[PDB]
């Protein structure tokens, strides 16, 4: 019986709306949903992941017509720091899951690292399927 | 406080750069706050933070929740509630419990 190891991947890229970021600091998520994430937002080795569970936390800035009108005013008034990010995390797909066995994280500008044009960072998670 | 130090320190560590956290104040907009269920918590005024512990990308804080009132001495920011929380590098507050409302 061969063990099935999946390779999951997510990129945080530069965007016209501002940078995507790999992080643990994700809005609208319960403590339980964040439970197995390291301080970077990357799921810990040894964790059991099931469909819908987070492997890698990510947030992105919202599109133009997403915020409410009051939220558009607040931005204009208080500045570009008064913007709400949204949850764009890497989640375990339907019908998959298992145990996290390895992670890899690379950052643009580190020595020897060459990422796609636009990519600030990339994280891969390996899961041994059950 | 101590059980919240426990929860916080159980966040797995990682070699990364130190983040610069958002020191929210009576002067500034409070950041988005969430209860442990994931529900948005909307404060009735600004907050102040007191750092208890920190790692690289997250810190533990005591969050003091204020409300404005027009008492005898004019406009005042007055304490309304408090909650322990962790804060991340988007400045977001993740509450460990619903805020405890302070008795007058």
């Amino acid at each position: 019986g061969p063990i099935h190891i999946e390779r999951y991947e997510i990129e945080a890229r530069d965007t016209k709306l501002g940078p995507e970021r790999i992080t643990r600091d994700i809005p609208h998520l319960s403590e339980a949903a964040l439970r197995d994430l390291d301080e970077e937002g990357v799921v810990r080795i040894g964790a059991e992941v099931k469909p819908g569970d987070i492997l890698v936390g990510r947030t992105s800035f919202k599109g133009e017509s997403e915020p409410t009108p009051e939220e558009r005013l607040l931005r204009s008034i208080f500045g570009e720091k008064a913007r709400d990010v949204k949850d764009t995390s890497l989640r375990v797909p339907p019908g998959e899951g298992g145990i996290v066995v390895r992670t890899v994280r690379l950052r643009r500008g580190d020595p020897g690292v060459e990422l796609k044009p636009g990519v600030r960072e990339v994280v891969r998670v390996y899961v041994a399927q059950k | 406080v101590e059980p919240y130090i426990r929860l916080f320190e159980a966040i797995p560590d990682a070699e990364t750069e130190l983040a610069t956290f958002y020191d929210a104040d009576l002067d500034t907009l409070p950041p988005r706050m969430f209860l442990p269920s994931g529900d948005l918590y909307t404060p009735p005024g600004p907050v102040r933070l007191e750092e208890i512990k920190r790692k690289r990308r997250v810190r533990l804080v005591k969050v003091s929740i204020y409300r404005f009132e027009h008492v005898g001495l004019g406009l005042a920011a007055r304490p309304y509630a408090y909650a322990y929380a962790w804060q991340g590098d988007n400045g977001i507050l993740h509450l460990y419990h619903a805020p405890v409302v302070l008795e007058d």
